[PDB]
């Protein structure tokens, strides 16, 4: 019905807005380490600063509405994927307490412990939630007893593989113009230098794979949404070479992460989990969802804090807009180890 | 061991890491804007180191404290898929709606606090630690509503259609008798961990000085032993809406606390108990403590009868199947001494600092800098202790049967586990306990840094 319907584009939009902003957090995590090939990585950890764990709940509220909105759908997919998903877990705990413990202590031993798990919180999130996306737009295994059986071909495929490295080079490129928005200098600089070595290798992984989504699962639809990938990605593409603009550069990366949730998910409708051996047994969301009174009332408090939550997050961002420099990074307040 | 008792301790092991930092988190956060707010009215630079140095100690306490709820949120689908399916349509509400209501304002709002110090206006930036500081109590409260719908569920049918409890009204969920008290026992609980770190760190420092600093000291030990003396307060008042609560919801547990065995009237409370209390039969009791389980069962000191395990046990069987429905008798009851025993540190830390700091005094002796070190672990232990009986006490329901309510609506641990095998949930249970156990050490070294490096 209606609010079956309505709920899975909130929790799509959940997930949406989990890879918008999570998005340049998870690309600023895996580019600190080629910055230095020491004030180049506190310039760029300080630009996910103050907004890292705000993002960060976006993930959260989606993984529990997942589980009000559709009970089925929370107890099949992360009981099935506990293997991928418990080193996405892994990294994600390092990374909440190494980019705050990162400058309690002034040691490069220290330092270089809080780089591994930023960067474990930034690389692993990355390929594995692409990766766990292509799991369920691909199928699995679900019996009539709704049991899953998950086998190690089942995860490590071609498609599964191929969406991986997809989103991780797409965040990859998400953070390098999120960087080259928020600082300026030098490091600005440096993060032209690889969005360009970062703009054709991922255009081809997320051309690739948007377009193996098309071909495989994809609905009539769909097409516009990738046609708007590929433009998007294209003038994404061009807008880097000459860094005529920041923002549009940002805002044109930002379609393609956006345009990747609603092709997965376009493709991932109306099924949630579905069966690679019938399609009958497959989780919908009719079948798998709550009752109207549960969607109803969780339909009140949606409509009420989501647009809230926006109305804030936003003037979080609208608050540290400026710029950030070399010469504006503070001294390393760090005790001695 | 099997699945299940491995998913059993999983499940306990990363949340008992959780609530290491969690009962601070939420604590502290009031403390800081308490200190940030007479900051902005006295204009007294005391009060603003007071801001940095706590509010330091409060970062380091948040981040890990964000960091080891993060697989307890995904952690219900990924080992309790069964469970997860059963009370979905109830027990996902107070979950989801904690996320847009508290996580998205505690998690926004302290980035804006910690990076807008000159950047923020002064009452903006007021407003910000404020937020978190009601945000962690809204997050505590829906995330123990839910726990509490295990524990005493209410406002859910059966609807036998399907094999799933599901929610008739959200109202009657979330106005629980067992969630409004164990909230507010949870948050008085809290106020106690943060109260006692805040003194026990400042009376540190009032003797480390005298063996101005000690002016900035003495204010904040007179607020944290105030505050540890207003949660004692407020324990024994939530801890006696709680103890009636069990009585009449959850007899095995009431009697869990007692060992009891056979249904007498008017039980005597044992502080110590030997052996490894499997049957009970043969327990022995040291220095019965008389008007205790009366008055906390019923609330009046004598006419009170309480019913034994033994007897609960066929009890149950005659309505539930039969079942071993015996807690865990040797950790329930020896968890129970320690969440009431570990009153006596605090609360007699927080006399004896009032007492040495009268009159504007600054104490010096050595004994009382030890005494304050040996009372910071005191609140953290007991706050561990009081969920553990909460949750082995009510072994082995996942979800308690409601007395006066649905009883149908019920599940077991053993039926609302996952369909994983042996070797998956010990690798995790296994690199879940030795992650957190690092980043334990660094939390605590980190703290031990920066509370003997000051201002
Ligand atoms: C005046 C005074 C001293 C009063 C208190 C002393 C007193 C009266 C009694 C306590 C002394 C005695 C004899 C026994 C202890 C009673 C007891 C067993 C209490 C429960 C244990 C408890 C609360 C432990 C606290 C844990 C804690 C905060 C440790 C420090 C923090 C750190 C760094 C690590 C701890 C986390 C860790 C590695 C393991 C946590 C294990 C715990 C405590 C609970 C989890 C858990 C337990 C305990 C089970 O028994 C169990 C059984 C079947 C399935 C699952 C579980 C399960 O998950
Ligand atoms: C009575 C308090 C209490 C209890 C019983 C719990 N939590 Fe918690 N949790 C907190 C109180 C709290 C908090 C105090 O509100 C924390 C600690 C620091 C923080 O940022 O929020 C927190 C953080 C926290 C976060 C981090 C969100 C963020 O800020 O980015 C998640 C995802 C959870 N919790 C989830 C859970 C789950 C799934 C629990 C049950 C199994 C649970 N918590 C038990
Ligand atoms: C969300 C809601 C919730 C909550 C809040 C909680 C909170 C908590 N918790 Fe919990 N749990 C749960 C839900 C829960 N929970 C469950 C469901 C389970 C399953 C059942 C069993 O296993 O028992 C558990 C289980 C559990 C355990 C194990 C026991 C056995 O098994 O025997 C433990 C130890 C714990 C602790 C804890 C704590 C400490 C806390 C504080 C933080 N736990
Ligand atoms: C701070 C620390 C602490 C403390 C001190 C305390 C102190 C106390 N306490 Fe407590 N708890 C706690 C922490 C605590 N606590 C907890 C955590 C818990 C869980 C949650 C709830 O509320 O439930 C409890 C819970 C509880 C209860 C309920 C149980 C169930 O339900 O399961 C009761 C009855 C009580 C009593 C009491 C008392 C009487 C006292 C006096 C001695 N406790």
């Amino acid at each position: 019905m209606v609010l079956q319907e309505l709920w899975f584009g909130v929790i799509a939009a959940l997930f949406l807005g989990f890879f918008i902003l999570e998005g340049f957090d998870f690309g600023v995590g895996m580019l600190m380490a080629p910055f230095a090939h020491e004030t180049h990585r506190r310039t760029a950890l300080n630009t996910i600063g103050p907004v890292w764990d705000g993002n960060e709940v976006w993930l959260i509220t989606a993984g529990a509405a997942i589980f009000a909105a559709f009970p089925g759908w929370y107890a099949t997919v992360f009981s099935a994927l506990y293997l991928p998903l418990l080193a996405i877990l892994f990294g994600m705990i390092l990374r909440a307490v190494a980019i705050e413990w990162r400058g309690k202590i002034d040691d490069p031993k220290w330092r270089t412990g809080a780089d591994f798990g930023i960067a474990a919180g930034s690389w692993l999130p990355a390929l594995l939630w692409g990766v766990a996306f292509a799991i369920l737009v691909r199928g699995l295994p679900v019996d009539a007893n709704g049991h899953v059986a998950l086998s190690i071909p089942d995860v490590l495929n071609a498609y599964t593989l191929l969406g991986g490295l997809a989103t991780a080079g797409l965040f990859s490129l998400y953070g390098a113009v999120f960087i080259a928005l928020k600082t300026s200098g030098p490091i600005r600089d440096d993060a032209y230098r690889f969005a360009v070595w970062l703009s054709l290798p991922v255009a081809g992984l997320v051309a690739g794979f948007g377009l193996w989504t098309q071909l495989a699962y994809g609905k009539d639809w769909t097409w516009l949404v990738l046609a708007v990938a590929g433009c998007a990605q294209a003038a994404a593409t061009v807008l880097v070479w000459r860094r005529v603009s920041d923002g549009w550069a940002f805002m044109c990366t930002l379609i393609v992460v956006a345009a990747v949730v609603v092709l997965l998910f376009g493709a991932l409708y109306p099924n949630l989990v579905p069966s690679t051996l019938n399609p009958q047994w497959s989780l919908t969301i009719h079948n798998a969802s709550s009752t109207p009174y549960t969607l109803k009332i969780m339909t009140w408090v949606t409509a009420f804090f989501a647009p809230l939550t926006v109305a804030y997050q936003t003037w979080t961002y609208w608050v540290f807009r400026q710029r950030i420099s070399a010469e504006r990074i503070p001294p390393p307040t760090g005790l001695a180890r | 061991m099997n699945v299940v008792d491995i998913s059993r301790w999983q499940f306990g092991i990363t949340t008992v890491y959780h609530f290491i930092f969690v009962p601070l988190t939420i604590g502290l956060a009031p403390l800081i804007a308490v200190m940030q707010t007479l900051w902005v009215v006295t204009d007294n630079p005391a009060w603003y180191r007071l801001t940095k140095f706590f509010g330091k100690l409060f970062l380091i306490n948040f981040a890990i404290g964000v960091a080891t709820g993060i697989v307890q949120e995904f952690q219900f689908g990924m080992n309790w898929s069964e469970y997860s399916r059963f009370v979905g349509d109830v027990f996902g509400a107070p979950l989801a709606m904690e996320g847009l209501a508290a996580f998205f304002f505690e998690s926004t709002f302290i980035g804006l606090w910690i990076f807008g110090w000159n950047r923020l206006p002064r009452l903006v930036h007021l407003a910000c630690i404020w937020i978190v500081a009601i945000a962690v109590n809204v997050s505590a409260f829906f995330i123990i509503a839910a726990n509490s719908f295990m524990q005493h569920p209410v406002g859910a049918h059966y609807n036998p259609t399907t094999g799933r409890a599901e929610l008739s009204s959200i109202v009657v969920l979330l106005t629980n008798n067992t969630a409004q008290a164990a909230f507010t026992h949870t948050v008085s609980g809290a106020l106690l961990t943060a109260g006692t770190f805040v003194a026990a760190v400042s009376a540190w420092w009032l003797v480390r000085s005298s063996t101005d600093t000690q002016a900035m000291y003495r204010p904040a030990t007179i607020l944290g032993c105030w505050v540890a003396l207003a949660a004692t307060a407020g324990l024994l008042f939530t801890g006696d809406h709680q103890g009636k609560l069990m009585f009449q919801q959850q007899p095995m547990k009431m009697a869990s606390a007692e060992s009891l065995c056979d249904t007498q009237t008017d039980p005597n409370f044992s502080v110590l108990t030997v052996g490894r209390q499997n049957n009970c039969d043969s327990l022995t009791r040291v220095i019965e403590v008389p008007y205790v389980l009366p008055f906390l069962a019923e609330g009046r000191i004598s006419g009170v009868t309480l019913q034994g395990i033994r007897d609960l046990q066929q009890e149950y069987q005659q309505r539930f199947g039969p079942n071993d429905y015996r807690p865990n008798l040797f950790v329930t009851y020896w968890s129970f001494r320690m969440m009431i025993g570990l009153m006596a540190i605090p609360v007699l830390f927080a006399l004896i600092a009032l007492w040495l700091t009268r009159g504007g005094q600054i104490p010096n002796q050595r004994w009382f800098s030890w005494l304050a070190l040996l009372t910071m672990p005191a609140p953290f232990l007991a706050n561990s202790a009081g969920w553990v009986f909460t949750e082995m006490g009510r072994q082995p329901w996942v979800v308690v049967p409601n007395p006066t309510g649905d009883q149908l609506v019920r599940l077991t641990v053993k039926a609302g586990v996952s369909d994983h095998s042996a070797t998956v949930v010990a690798t995790s249970l296994l690199m879940f306990t030795l992650v957190y156990a690092v980043l334990a050490v660094i939390w605590c070294w980190l703290l031990k840094r920066y509370i003997v490096e000051g201002p």
